[PDB]
């Protein structure tokens, strides 16, 4: 029973790094959608200031 | 070894390899969520005193 | 002799395992006396042992 019982507690441990696999492919994800949300706001602002600049 | 004491090992084993798996992705995307909002607040709030 | 014997003229993933994420595998060299006493309490040393693995 050697090559049973090592052999699924092994693939168990195969899904286990998977799904940890898949947590810091979201962490990265993050990261990148990060930088991309802090560009919408500033060029929102950017012409809000540019709008009173105008209007003066 | 008994038919037994094999089973009690294994269920008990598997459970363990399944709750780490479950602790470990579970921390790091927990950490995902808060390390963004640093990210975006910090890229905003240096280059927001820049525009003013 | 066992004391400074370990295998690698031969290297197995179920008899032999490091490079998982969960699992190790620990060699015990045990005296031929104590050999039957080796399978009965191995399970029991120390918690979440894979069983059935106990083999020469």
């Amino acid at each position: 029973s050697q090559k049973n019982g090592i052999a699924t507690l092994l693939q168990a441990e195969k899904e286990a790094h998977e799904i940890v696999s898949k947590a810091r492919k979201y962490r990265q994800d993050k990261l990148k959608q990060a930088k991309t949300d802090a560009a919408k706001e500033i060029d929102s602002y950017k012409i809000q200031k540019d709008k009173e600049l105008k209007e003066f | 070894l008994t038919p037994n004491q094999v089973n009690d090992e294994l269920n008990k084993m598997q459970a363990f390899i399944r709750k780490e798996a479950e602790e470990k992705a579970k921390e790091i995307q927990l950490k995902a969520d808060q390390e963004y909002e640093i990210e975006k607040t910090n890229i905003v709030r240096n280059e927001t005193n820049n525009i003013d | 002799d066992l004391s400074v014997r370990s295998l690698h003229d031969i290297v197995k993933p179920e008899d032999f395992v490091l490079n998982s994420e969960h699992l190790t595998t620990v060699l015990v060299a045990v005296p031929k006396s104590l050999k039957s006493d080796f399978e009965k309490s191995y399970e029991t040393l120390s918690k979440n042992v894979v069983p059935a693995s106990a083999s020469v």
